[PDB]
């Protein structure tokens, strides 16, 4: 008289199958990263512009000696 | 398993997988959802066990 099954207690588990979290898509995507690469060109023109100056600054030194 | 019998197995309810096309990748998908629906024919026999002789 001593058997399994239980009077209650149960659950059951799913057989389902779902995990379609979004995800920041559609148009909002392609807009983050041009967004972030015209930060980067415009972050260049104010650097590589300024060594330009001082490139010349480094000649100027030369020019001025040599006789 | 539903076009003869086993045993009392028909007494279970679940559904047979089917594919589409003809390649790997749909009888791949037998296999993943064929895993699934095992767990609802055992889930479905914790309830039903009369307890007797063996």
């Amino acid at each position: 008289k001593q058997d399994m099954p239980p009077v209650g207690g149960y659950g059951p588990i799913d057989y389902k199958r779902n995990l379609p979290r979004r995800g920041l898509s559609g148009y909002s995507m392609f807009a983050v990263g041009i967004g972030a690469l015209l930060f980067g060109y415009w972050s260049m023109m104010k650097w590589n512009r300024e060594r330009r100056r001082l490139q010349i600054e480094d000649f100027e030194a030369r020019i001025a000696l040599m006789p | 398993r539903k076009t003869q019998p086993y045993d009392v197995y028909d007494q279970v309810e679940f559904d047979v997988p089917i594919g589409s096309r003809g390649d790997c990748y749909d009888r791949y998908l037998c296999r993943v959802e064929e895993m699934r629906q095992s767990i609802r024919i055992i889930s479905q026999c914790l309830n039903k066990m009369p307890p007797g002789e063996i």
